[PDB]
């Protein structure tokens, strides 16, 4: 009564996968924006299937930015590889063999775990959200992939079990924040 | 069943010390604090001498021989990690010994010093040993600025209480609303005492002034519209000294007070001069006025004359302060 | 479909990155979002208002507001003034929200307008966004801004005094892939 409402609900160990079309802008500058805000559409639609699939909830869609998360709403131990095999179909998700989208792109995909705060701000236009700053580091664990080999947290290794095959991503050289704080970045195989 | 409470105030009220008294009334590591104790200590002096040349009109020492125990404190203000020496308990108790040094500390609200001052200085000789270990009120008295906010669980009766101090500054008010969420009551402070002192934020607004304006902010504040104060005149013991000894009136720093009577409800503690009665309610009624206007019914005003540095005092206010949180059924 | 005049607004708070912190005492990064809840929502109640009953709210990137007026037709650059009064709205608010917040938030403003291709996307849960290099602008001259003030471009700097608007250069500021522009802020 005090402070409104505010529909969020902490949420404890999930993983949180962000993807970015690396040289995007390029892309732009030579096709129509009407094919742009298609293959754009046509690419993320083919996003929410291999999304559902692998078990993950796609949050929000910012541009070229589509971050979906896992472990949500109902918990589920396996968020670990669940974002990894998003990605993993992220990747072929970008087949340009049957997308003439132009200008090679690529993902940046760039996973993280950690616990989050879900939900929704504001009483309009809601819009499904995470937060916490475990979330803020997925996004530059985005913004430090590599020709959108799988970005993963230390944390994230830890909740694979050590199933799938990771090499150093020397983090942090990559993206100020993750060296800011230390992180070490691995990559998937 | 779980209560939590926050303590809002100016700048140096007597919160911590409140918190302290907590700890004390309802929950060995005395030598970790001792440091902190002789860094008081050494401020107390170097900002007094400090001062002395600073004001105007000077205040010159009586001993012109402490002219070299003058220049020896302020050639070790800014050193990092002070070892603390002997001289140091020396020259330093030698300066609290003159007389312009004291002179210079009667006028200690022209310039910001802490309170601990007079305390200190005048156990040196208590603090300087090898084997000085603190007692319970001079790890009361310690003075240390907070920054942020820190949960003390305690118990009282098989009843959970949650304490909740927090940085007194302007910079710190910035978390409050951290905590002004599914909160009991607020206990205010006030240092009822500081009615003469400029805030340290900027050195030219009255501190009690910025008390007033403070209370009125939390009172009338959006999230706090429900939110019972219990509002603590504290330093009760230092208002009334600058009250009768009269070296600073009130109605010179607050002229609202010359029109001012003496109330008809109070309840004058065990000879407690006319002089002082007036005083402390005048410093309530102007708490008042605030939480007389808005509240509507919404949320009430407790407040409670108070000493955060009197264990005995304390408690019989935290005894009222859980009074009213069953008898309101906050 | 797509547009021809879509003045699009974004109003970050950078003071806000940091005012997040994540402590026990926040309830872990909680109550301070309850603040900005507090605030996006404490922004919204003035779409319901007669002077912004044009205005049109986008989305919310974190802690960034997104609104864009011109989407309910076909002056004709007349809701470019009113979107620049939302953005003097959103600040007598956010200013007013630090009154009882004793904090001290400044708001970022980027406004433009042109060509934006509205419409929803996803084939789960449709979002409505406005694509459009007209967009791409806006945020970037909002990204790049300064507190308190308004960035808008050459255009809309004209524009902008046409309606009783005076606007000083900010100087040139690079909106990547279209390149070095010429962006402007709006005297307050
Ligand atoms: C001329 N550009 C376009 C023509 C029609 C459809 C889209 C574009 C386009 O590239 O739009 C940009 C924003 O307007 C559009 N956009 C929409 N909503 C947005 C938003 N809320 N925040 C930032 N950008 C947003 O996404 C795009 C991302 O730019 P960003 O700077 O984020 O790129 P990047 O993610 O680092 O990609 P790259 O690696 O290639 O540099
Ligand atoms: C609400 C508090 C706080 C501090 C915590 C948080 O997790 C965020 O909500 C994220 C990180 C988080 O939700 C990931 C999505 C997104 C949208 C990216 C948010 C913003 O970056 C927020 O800040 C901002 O508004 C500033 C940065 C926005 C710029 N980013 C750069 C990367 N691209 C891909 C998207 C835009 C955020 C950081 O703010
Ligand atoms: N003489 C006297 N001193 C008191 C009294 N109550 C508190 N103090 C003194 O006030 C000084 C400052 O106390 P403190 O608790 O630090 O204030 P604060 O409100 O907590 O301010 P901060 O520390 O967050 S910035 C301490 O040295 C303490 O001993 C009192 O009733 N009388
Ligand atoms: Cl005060
Ligand atoms: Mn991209
Ligand atoms: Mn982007
Ligand atoms: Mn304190």
């Amino acid at each position: 009564m005090m402070f409104h409402k505010i529909y969020i609900q902490k949420h404890d160990n999930v993983s949180i996968l962000f993807a970015d079309i690396e040289g995007f802008t390029s892309l732009a500058s030579q096709c129509t924006a009407q094919e742009l805000v298609m293959t754009l559409n046509e690419l993320f639609a083919r996003f929410d299937k291999l999304a559902a699939e692998n078990h993950c909830l796609r949050i929000k869609i910012l541009g070229d930015c589509y971050y979906c998360v896992s472990g949500l709403p109902e918990a589920r131990a396996d968020h670990a590889h669940c974002c990894v095999e998003m990605g993993m179909d992220m990747i072929e998700a970008i087949s340009l063999v049957r997308e003439m989208t132009g200008v090679n792109v690529n993902m940046r995909v760039g996973i993280h775990s950690g616990r989050v705060h879900c939900g929704v701000l504001g009483l309009r236009k809601w819009q499904f959200d995470v937060w916490s700053n475990d979330v803020t580091l997925a996004n530059h664990m985005e913004a430090g992939g590599k020709a959108g080999r799988i970005h993963i947290t230390k944390a994230t290794l830890s909740y694979l079990n050590g199933d799938y095959e990771v090499e150093p991503g020397c983090g942090g050289e990559r993206n100020a924040y993750l060296k800011e704080h230390s992180i070490e970045t691995f990559l998937i195989l | 069943a779980t209560h939590r409470l926050l303590l809002l105030g100016a700048g140096e009220s007597g919160k911590s010390t409140i918190v302290k008294q907590m700890r004390i009334l309802h929950v060995g590591e005395k030598a970790t604090k001792v440091q902190d104790i002789k860094n008081n200590l050494k401020e107390a002096i170097e900002t007094i001498v400090a001062a002395m040349s600073n004001l105007v009109p000077p205040v010159e020492l009586a001993n012109p021989e402490n002219q070299f125990r003058v220049d020896y404190i302020l050639s070790v203000m800014n050193v990092p990690d002070f070892d603390f020496p002997p001289e140091f308990y020396e020259h330093a108790k030698a300066l609290w010994e003159d007389e312009g040094v004291r002179a210079c500390y009667e006028r200690s609200n022209e310039y910001q010093l802490i309170d601990c001052a007079q305390y200190f200085l005048d156990k040196i000789d208590v603090i300087k040993q090898d084997d000085y270990v603190p007692s319970d009120q001079d790890l009361l008295r310690c003075r240390v600025l907070t920054s942020g906010i820190f949960e003390t669980k305690f118990q009282v009766d098989k009843v959970n209480f949650h304490m909740f101090d927090v940085g007194g500054q302007r910079d710190e008010r910035r978390k409050w609303i951290q905590c002004f969420n599914d909160v009991t009551a607020i206990i205010f402070v006030v240092a009822s005492s500081s009615y003469n002192m400029v805030i340290r934020e900027d050195n030219q607004t009255n501190r009690l002034q910025e008390a007033l304006n403070l209370f009125k902010s939390i009172w009338n504040n959006r999230w706090l519209r429900t939110i019972s104060v219990i509002l603590f005149l504290n330093k009760q013991d230092l208002l009334a000294e600058k009250v009768l000894a009269g070296k600073s009136k009130i109605e010179d720093y607050f002229p609202e007070f010359a029109r001012y009577t003496t109330p008809e409800d109070a309840t004058p503690e065990p000879g407690e001069d006319p002089r002082v009665t007036r005083a402390k309610y005048f410093i309530r009624d102007e708490f008042l006025r605030i939480s007389t206007a808005s509240g509507d019914g919404r949320h009430y005003c407790y407040p409670h004359f108070t000493c955060a540095v009197d264990t005995e005092n304390i408690r019989r206010v935290f005894n009222d302060c859980r009074d009213i949180i069953q008898r309101m059924h906050l | 479909q797509s547009y021809d005049c879509v003045c699009v607004m974004f109003a970050s708070i950078p003071d806000f990155k940091e005012f997040y912190t994540e402590s026990d005492v926040n309830k872990e990064g909680l109550e301070c979002l309850r603040l900005l809840n507090e605030i996006i929502a404490d922004f919204d109640d003035l779409l319901s208002k007669p002077k912004f009953s044009g205005v049109e709210k986008i989305k919310t990137i974190g802690s960034t507001y997104m609104a864009a007026t011109g989407l309910s037709a076909i002056r004709q650059y007349m809701h470019i003034g009113t979107m620049v009064e939302f953005a003097y709205a959103l600040v007598g608010k956010l200013d007013a929200i630090n009154k009882h917040s004793f904090n001290d938030f400044k708001l970022r403003v980027g406004i433009n307008h042109g060509p934006v291709i509205a419409g929803v996307i996803g084939a789960q849960k449709p979002q409505y966004d406005i694509w459009g290099n007209t967009v791409n602008v806006a945020s970037r001259m909002d990204s790049t801004g300064v507190l308190d003030k308004i960035q808008v471009t050459e255009e809309t700097s004209l524009i902008l005094q046409t309606l009783g608007y005076t606007c000083t250069c900010r100087g040139i500021i690079n909106v990547k892939g279209k390149g070095d522009l010429k962006t402007y802020f709006v005297n307050t």
